[PDB]
C-alpha cells in the first residue's frame, strides 16, 4: 500500500508578489520537483517518469505548465472578488494524489487549505467545501464549478490518469522502494538520560528498546522519525535511569535490513 | 502563526576529528516562509544544502538543511531559524 | 496582439461564400465565439465553439475550431445584403467569470447586392416647405456603376446608397446631387460614367 | 438578460467631466468597461465584481468606476481628452464565461465647442415623373450646417419608425472640405409605393437627433446655444 502526494504550496504576499512550488512523494521518497523558478519539473529519480512516454510526459508536463500560471491569476483574482473580506498575505497549500491498495483497487484525492486550514476538495464531479469552511468560500465554489473543462481535467486526473501513474512508477521503482539499509547506533547520557541514537535505516518500521537482558525497559521514550539527507531515518529512545545504574543497561535494535540479527549496545 | 520545532542532529555516530554530516530538521511552522542558517561556533557555515520545502498531513510545513562538518572537542555547531512567528531568532545548539 | 483575423477585409458579390480566419496564441482556450457589428451598432453572437476540434452551424454560418492549430474560420453560405458587417473573433481565457476576453480586431465584409432590374433614371424632387430648393436623384442604376463627386465644390453628390423594400423584395441604388444654383438635374451627374439609358424626364 | 447604457452619444469639450452609464436588472454580481477603437479588439478599461468594488483593466488610466450597486456601473472621466473619443462598451455577466454587452456608447471630446451647430432639415418630395415611370415614390431628407458630425437620422411614418425601403449615407459629407471645422450635410432615401404616397391620411417625417452642448455648458456667443435636440421636416401623402 503507497501514497502518492502531488503537494502544492502557493504563497501570495499582496496584488503582485506571488511564488508557487511543489514536491511529488511516493510512500516516504520524494519523486519529482518544481520550483517556481524552473519552467520544467523535475524528476529526482531515473524512474520518475513512470511507464509513461515521452509524449505523454511532455503532455503532461504542459498541461501544469499552462496550470501554474492559470492558478496564480485565478486566486488573485479570487482575492479582488471577496475583498475586503480577505486579503494578503495568502497561504494556499493543494494536497493531490492517490492511494494504492491490492492489485486493481485506489483511492484519489484533492484537497486545498487555505491560511494551514483545510477548506476544499475536489470529489465527485464538482469542488465542495468540508465541515468548517467558512460560508464566505461558496462565491468561489461557485465560481470554480462553473468552469466544466477544469472539471472534466480534474476528473480525468483523478479517476485515470493518476493510479495508471502510479501503476508504472511501483514497477519503474520497485528497486528503490524496496531497498534495505542497515542502522547504525551509538550510545550517549545527558545531565541522568539516557539516549539510543538509531541511524541510516531504511524502510521506517524499526523496534527499539532498552534492555536489562531479557527484561524490557518501560520509560523508554522513542522520539519522532527524522530523516537524514541520503533518504534514510533517524530515531532515537530516551530511558530515565537514578545516577550510577547504567550498569547492565543495552539498547536493542530490530530491523528488516538486519536480518535477524539485532544490535545489541551496552554503556 | 505557528512555532518551528528545531532539531540538530548527525548522520554516523560523531567522532573527533572524523568527517561527518550535521542535519537541521525544522518542523511544524506557518507561513512557509522561513530563513534557516547552520553556525560554526556562531559564524554561518557556506554551501549548506536544503532539501526542498513539504509539508505533514497535518498541513504544516518541514524542511531539512544539512552541511558536512568535522566534529572536534573544541568546535560548537548550531542551527539558527528566523520566522515571523517568533520576534527573534532562535538557535537550538548541537550536543551528543 | 494575441488573436488575428484574416482578411483584414473583402468585397463578396451577393450569393457567393466567403470564409473568415481567426489565428491566437491565447493560453488557456476554452472558448472562442464570433460576432456579428452592423456599422455604428452592437455586437450579435452568433456561435461559439468549446471543444478540442469542434464544428458549430447557426443558419447560413458555419464555424470550426481546432484547438491544437489554434486556429478557426467561420463560414458564411451565400451572402446576403445584411451580412455587410465587421466580423469579430473572441478568445476566452477560462470556463468561468474568472476569464479575459481576447478581441480580434474584425474582418469587414462588404456584400453586393444583385440588382435583377436596373431601370436608371434622374428625377427632380422640391422642397415640401419650399418651392425653391431641389434635389437630384440618381436611381435604380446596377452594381457595375460609380458615382463621383462634381468639378464645382458647390455642388454637392453623396456616394451611391442601397435600399431593400422587403416587403417587395425589391432593391435598388441611388446618390443624390443638390447645390446653391442655373443648376438642374440633366447636368447634375455630368461627371460620372451613367449608362447611354439614363431616364431624364422633361 | 440584457444590459442598457447611456448616454448613446455625447459630444464633449477637453478638460470637461464625463460619465458615462451602464444600468442591468439581471442580478450579476460582475462588470465590465471596455472601448473600441478601430484597428484594435475591444479593450478592457475597468471592471467590477460587485457593489463598491472596482478594479483596473488593461487601458485604465484617464478613467475612475464606479460600482454603487448591483445594477450600475460608471465610467467617470474627470478631465477628458480628444484621445478619449471612442466607442464604450459595457458588459455584465454571473459566475459563467458568457458577459452580455450593452449597445455601446459613442464620445466625441473637442478642442472646443465654438463651431457646435444644429443641422437644418429638409425633405424633399416624390418625383411626379418616378411614381409615373416606377410606381415608387423616393422622399429625400437633408440634414445641413451641422457640426460635429454626431447624427442620427431616422423615418417616422404615422408616428411610428421605418426600416424597410429606407437608405442612410455611411458617412456625412463635408459642406467647405477646406475649412479647418468644416460643417456637415448628411442625406437619407425612404422608398415607397406609389399608392402608399398618394395615401393622404400618411404622415411622413424625416428626423435628425443631433448631438451638441448639455444645458450645463458655458455659451458664450451671441447666436443660440447649440445644445442636443431634435431637428425635424415632415409632409403628408396627396393624390
Ligand atoms: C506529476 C507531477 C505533479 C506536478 C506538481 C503538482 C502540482 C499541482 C497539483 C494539483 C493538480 C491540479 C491540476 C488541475 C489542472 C486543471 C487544468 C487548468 O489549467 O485549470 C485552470 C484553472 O485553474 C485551476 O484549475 C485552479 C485550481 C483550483 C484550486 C481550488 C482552490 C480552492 C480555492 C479556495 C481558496 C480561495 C481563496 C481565494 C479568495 C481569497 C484553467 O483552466 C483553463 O484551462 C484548461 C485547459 O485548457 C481548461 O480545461 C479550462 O476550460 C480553462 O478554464
Ligand atoms: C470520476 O469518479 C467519480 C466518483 O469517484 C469519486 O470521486 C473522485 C473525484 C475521486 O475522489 C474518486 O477516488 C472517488 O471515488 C464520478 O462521480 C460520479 O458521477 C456520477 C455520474 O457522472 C454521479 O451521479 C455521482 O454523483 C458521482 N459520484 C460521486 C461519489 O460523487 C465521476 O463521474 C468520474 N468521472 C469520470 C470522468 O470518470
Ligand atoms: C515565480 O514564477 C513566476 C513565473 O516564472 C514569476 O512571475 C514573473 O515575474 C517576472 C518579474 O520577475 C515578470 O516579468 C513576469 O511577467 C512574471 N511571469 C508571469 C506572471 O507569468 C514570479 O516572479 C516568480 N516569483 C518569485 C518570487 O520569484
Ligand atoms: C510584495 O511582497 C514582497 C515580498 O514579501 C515585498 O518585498 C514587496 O515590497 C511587496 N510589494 C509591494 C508593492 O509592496
Amino acid at each position: 500500500n503507497y501514497t502518492f502526494r502531488c503537494l502544492q504550496m502557493s504563497s501570495f504576499a499582496n496584488r503582485s508578489w506571488s511564488r508557487t512550488d511543489s514536491v511529488v512523494w511516493l510512500g516516504d521518497l520524494q519523486t519529482h520537483r518544481w520550483s517556481n523558478d524552473s519552467a520544467t519539473i523535475s524528476f529526482t529519480k531515473p524512474w520518475s517518469q513512470g511507464k509513461l512516454s515521452n509524449q505523454q510526459w511532455e503532455k503532461l508536463q504542459h498541461m501544469f505548465q499552462v496550470y501554474r500560471v492559470s492558478f496564480t491569476r485565478d486566486i488573485q483574482e479570487l482575492v479582488k472578488m471577496m475583498s475586503p473580506k480577505e486579503d494578503y498575505p495568502i497561504e494556499i497549500q493543494l494536497s493531490a494524489g492517490c492511494e494504492m491498495y491490492p492489485g486493481n483497487a485506489s483511492e484519489s484525492f484533492l484537497h486545498v487549505a487555505f491560511q494551514g486550514k483545510y477548506v476544499v476538495r475536489f470529489w465527485g464531479t464538482s469542488w465542495q467545501t468540508v465541515p468548517g469552511a467558512p460560508s464566505w468560500l461558496d462565491l468561489p465554489i461557485k465560481v470554480l464549478n462553473a468552469d466544466q473543462g477544469t472539471s472534466a481535467t480534474v476528473q480525468m486526473l483523478l479517476n485515470d490518469t493518476c493510479p495508471l501513474f502510479v501503476r508504472g512508477l511501483l514497477e519503474a521503482g520497485k528497486s528503490d522502494l524496496e531497498k534495505q539499509e542497515k542502522p547504525v547506533a551509538w550510545l550517549s547520557s545527558v545531565p541522568r538520560q539516557l539516549v539510543c541514537h538509531v541511524s541510516g535505516f531504511y524502510p521506517k518500521p524499526v523496534w527499539v528498546m532498552w534492555m536489562r537482558g531479557d527484561q524490557e525497559q518501560q520509560g523508554t521514550h522513542r522520539g519522532d522519525f527524522l530523516p537524514n539527507a541520503d533518504e534514510t531515518w533517524y530515531l532515537q529512545a530516551t530511558l530515565d535511569v537514578e545516577a550510577g545504574e547504567e550498569a547492565g543497561l543495552a539498547c536493542r535494535v530490530k530491523h528488516s535490513s538486519l536480518g535477524g540479527q539485532d544490535i545489541i549496545l551496552y554503556w | 502563526q505557528k512555532t518551528p520545532q528545531i532539531q540538530v542532529y548527525s548522520r554516523h555516530p560523531p567522532e573527533n576529528g572524523k568527517p561527518n554530516i550535521l542535519n537541521c530538521y525544522v518542523t511544524q511552522f506557518h507561513p512557509p516562509h522561513i530563513e534557516i542558517q547552520m553556525l560554526k561556533n556562531g559564524k554561518k557555515i557556506p554551501k549548506v544544502e536544503m532539501s526542498d520545502m513539504s509539508f505533514s498531513k497535518d498541513w504544516s510545513f518541514y524542511i531539512l538543511a544539512h552541511t558536512e562538518f568535522t566534529p572536534t572537542e573544541t568546535d560548537t555547531y548550531a542551527c539558527r531559524v528566523k520566522h515571523a512567528s517568533m520576534a527573534e531568532p532562535k538557535t537550538v545548539y548541537w550536543d551528543r | 496582439t494575441q488573436v488575428e483575423q484574416s482578411p483584414q477585409s473583402l468585397v463578396v458579390r451577393q450569393g457567393e461564400n466567403c470564409v473568415l480566419q481567426c489565428n491566437y496564441s491565447v493560453t488557456p482556450d476554452n472558448h472562442l465565439r464570433w460576432f456579428k457589428q452592423d456599422t455604428g451598432k452592437g455586437l450579435v453572437s452568433l456561435t461559439v465553439l468549446v471543444d478540442q476540434k469542434d464544428k458549430t452551424s447557426n443558419g447560413r454560418y458555419s464555424a470550426t475550431l481546432d484547438k491544437d492549430a489554434k486556429h478557426s474560420t467561420l463560414h458564411i453560405t451565400a451572402t446576403l445584403l445584411d451580412d455587410t458587417a465587421t466580423y469579430i473573433c473572441v478568445v476566452g481565457d477560462r470556463g468561468s467569470a474568472l476569464g479575459r476576453l481576447h478581441f480580434g480586431a474584425g474582418t469587414q465584409l462588404i456584400v453586393i447586392p444583385d440588382i435583377q432590374n436596373p431601370d436608371p433614371a434622374v428625377y427632380q424632387l422640391r422642397d415640401s416647405k419650399s418651392s425653391d430648393k431641389s434635389v437630384c436623384l440618381f436611381t435604380d442604376f446596377d452594381s457595375q456603376t460609380n458615382v463621383s463627386q462634381s468639378k464645382d465644390s458647390d455642388v454637392y453628390i453623396t456616394d451611391k446608397c442601397v435600399l431593400d423594400m422587403r416587403s417587395m423584395d425589391f432593391k435598388s441604388n441611388s446618390a443624390v446631387a443638390w447645390s446653391n444654383k442655373d443648376f438642374a438635374c440633366a447636368n447634375a451627374f455630368n461627371n460620372s460614367i451613367i449608362p447611354e439609358d439614363t431616364f431624364f424626364p422633361s | 438578460a440584457a444590459v442598457t447604457q447611456s448616454p448613446r452619444n455625447k459630444v464633449a469639450v477637453t478638460g470637461g467631466k464625463v460619465t458615462l452609464s451602464c444600468n442591468q436588472t439581471n442580478n450579476h454580481n460582475n462588470m465590465y468597461w471596455y472601448r473600441q477603437d478601430t484597428g484594435h479588439g475591444l479593450r478592457l478599461i475597468h471592471y467590477s465584481y460587485g457593489a463598491g468594488s472596482t478594479e483596473k483593466g488593461d487601458i485604465p488610466d484617464g478613467y475612475k468606476a464606479s460600482r454603487p450597486s448591483q445594477e450600475n456601473f460608471s465610467l467617470i472621466l474627470e478631465l477628458a481628452t480628444p484621445s478619449q473619443t471612442s466607442v464604450y462598451f459595457c458588459a455584465s455577466g454571473d459566475e459563467g464565461y458568457t458577459q452580455y454587452f450593452g449597445p455601446g456608447t459613442r464620445l466625441l471630446v473637442l478642442e472646443d465647442l465654438r463651431n457646435v451647430t444644429p443641422p437644418k432639415v429638409s425633405l424633399f418630395e416624390p418625383s411626379k415623373a418616378e411614381i409615373s415611370h416606377t410606381q415608387k415614390a423616393t422622399l429625400v431628407c437633408l440634414a445641413t450646417g451641422f457640426y460635429p458630425d454626431h447624427v442620427e437620422l431616422s423615418w417616422w411614418v404615422n408616428g411610428k419608425e421605418v426600416h424597410s425601403g429606407v437608405c442612410t449615407d455611411p458617412q456625412p459629407l463635408k459642406e467647405q472640405p477646406a475649412l479647418n471645422d468644416s460643417r456637415y450635410s448628411l442625406s437619407s432615401r425612404l422608398r415607397v409605393s406609389a399608392t402608399f404616397w398618394q395615401n393622404p391620411r400618411n404622415h411622413f417625417r424625416c428626423q435628425v437627433q443631433f448631438y451638441g452642448l448639455s444645458e450645463n455648458d458655458e455659451w458664450t456667443q451671441d447666436r443660440a446655444k447649440p445644445v442636443t435636440q431634435i431637428v425635424s421636416a415632415e409632409a403628408w401623402g396627396r393624390a
